């Protein structure tokens, strides 16, 4: 049902069954499917298509020509009732596309809160984007990709299927990410390789001098010590016993399946 | 300091 | 005229003269020009613009924000009545653009059947796309480009004017194709270079072990023997006398005008 | 107010306060904000969104799914009343986005006349595009970028913030421009580097043999003489005393703040 | 086997 | 001569 305080433009089409929260705004020429839930205060500027079993949070701003919850591009998808979940206060720009998941991939494409998805950014089926992330113009996430908190993906960069972009990572524009990127790392080029720690990002997010140094030492263990990953893992876990921020590496390794970029 | 998301870098 | 079984949304605008086939579906806010022909069962989700002298086949699914038959981007075009022809069962995703041809280029942009044109794929004036092809996100075909059957063009890849992408070819994402790509070849990088035969693709399409081996031998003649192309041509034609699949090379050479990628 | 000779489609929404010139054409499903000015003869095909304090010149052709004057993507922007100015006879293709400026950047995004902005081209906040330019498919200008007259930016190319693309410059597709490009230069690659003078472009624009030679000599001073930029500046100014076309370099150096690509 | 069209490769 | 804007080059 549509909340009494929500605004639905006369030219917009909200199908019976859709749930529109208080003070939400559905601009002209928008289409909202019957299985869609739009949270309180969320705004759909105009020309926005939202369908499928999709739940959108509060205070989001979705711009014209964006396509949310739409059928994915996986050739295996056959119309199964999969889903999309989007959090709060996200800024979804013109032409962004966020597709529903596939049964084979888990049936869910998820986006957190406080993210900025710039023009033509693409979030394919079964992706999981965290919070406070930035996908720049034309940034493209292939299916089954994970983008962790605070990560920034440069313009025209494509992340290959199943890859993980660690927390606080910064991927340079015009890049091709074919493997997993540990947290706190700066990567760039096709295929992408590591170029150090995102020090400036960590500074702005409140990390102490000690944590940043610990993180740099962890980085050196992985890419400088020359010791195989399995010999480095226990070393990093050891380091994390004193500097908690380093556990991010540990949690990341447990999820990695594509190997680390090098 | 200046963040350039499209470039994917922190500029100075 | 509009078939009695076709559905035209009240907000859609189908101009008098347009021909809409049986059981076709023209969703909300779509625009269909007077010189357009939409085949039986074809669906235009919503927000789709189709104009110009354009003929679209049966069972196509065209997604929102796609622009079909529109004026091309060639600076020489002056509004001449050129055309676009699209086949059957194509999946044309959000924001795809397929432009009309130019008189100078032959006056026709053609797309076959069973193709998947992913988000923001671009098919410029005078291009010819075959059947069972895949143009990934942001894949861009400049004018006068030919993409043969089963070819797959990676994300963000641009094919330069007049180039030919051979049958069963696979072009890696983030690439720049400046020359012709022989059939069965894998190419990648800017500018693009060859990296072997698309063995997995051939396996999945029913090619026998003998044909794949013959194709690999043909590949070696071109890029390994060290013999000039003109010395290799008769050798490949010879080989094709026993393995027909190899004639694909022969037919390809006859059409090539940009030279082969190397 | 709306001129009596202008056409506004019944489905279009032109908000009170908008100024639409004589013989302008506002196609179906377009949205024109109250602070917008559309010049004489300008055409908005359909599905075009124009808002903000935006002034558009005469005889422009703006295609479907374009977004003009919209809120920019700068995280610092807070809704201040900034502006956009677009000149005459521009061809703005499908999905092009031109965003309003930021107070911090000067409060204005400006585009000249006779430009061709191809599919999905992006002009970020505070950019200044001159006249007779071409931004190819997916060409992306980050904020605060200047593109001088006659410049051509290849497909999928991104120009980093604050950079200047000199007059008559040609940037190859799939490039990443991280520094300033002197006028008359051809640049390509990520990051972009110089590959000579755009001789063919200069020929077609009426430059004499003497001017082209002078320009090539100026180019050699910068990238061949081996002399530091500051030693070369007075040399080029000297050269410009005889060949005025060379002063373009002088004026360019005075504006450069990112250093020259090399 | 997994086809990645965006990457333009067959993955394993 | 042929201008290829997408390629960003003058072709022959």
């Amino acid at each position: 049902m549509i909340d009494k305080s929500a605004f639905v433009h006369p030219t917009a089409i909200v199908e019976e069954g859709a749930s529109i929260g208080a003070n939400a705004h559905i601009g002209p020429f928008c289409i909202v499917g019957p299985h869609v839930e739009i949270g309180e205060g969320t705004v759909l500027k105009s020309h926005v298509v939202v369908n499928g079993h999709t739940k959108i949070g509060r205070d989001n701003e979705i711009y014209q020509f964006a396509s949310i919850g739409e059928v994915n591009q996986d050739l295996k998808y056959a119309g199964e009732p999969t889903r999309v979940e989007i959090g709060d206060r996200n800024r979804i720009r013109e032409s962004v596309t966020i597709h529903r998941g596939t049964v084979q991939g888990g049936g869910l494409t998820k986006v957190g809160s406080d993210n900025l998805l710039m023009i033509n950014a693409h979030i394919a089926h079964d992706c999981t984007v965290g919070n406070r992330c930035i996908l720049a113009n034309n940034a493209t996430l292939a299916g089954h990709v994970s983008v962790d908190d605070f990560a920034i993906i440069g313009g025209m960069t494509a992340v290959h299927q199943f890859c993980i972009i660690g927390a606080h990572v910064m991927v340079g524009g015009c890049s091709g990410v074919a493997q997993d990127v540990p947290p706190y790392v700066i990567a760039q080029g096709n295929h992408a390789t590591p170029f150090g720690v995102n020090i400036e990002g960590l500074k702005r997010r409140g990390f102490s001098r000690e944590a940043i140094t610990a993180i740099r030492n962890a980085y050196k263990l992985i890419y400088r010590s020359g010791k195989t990953l399995d010999e480095v893992k226990p070393e990093i876990a050891e380091l994390a016993e004193t500097y908690p921020e380093v556990k991010a590496f540990t949690d990341f390794f447990a999820r990695s399946t594509r190997g680390l970029i090098r | 300091w200046m963040l350039d998301p499209i470039a994917g870098k922190w500029s100075r």
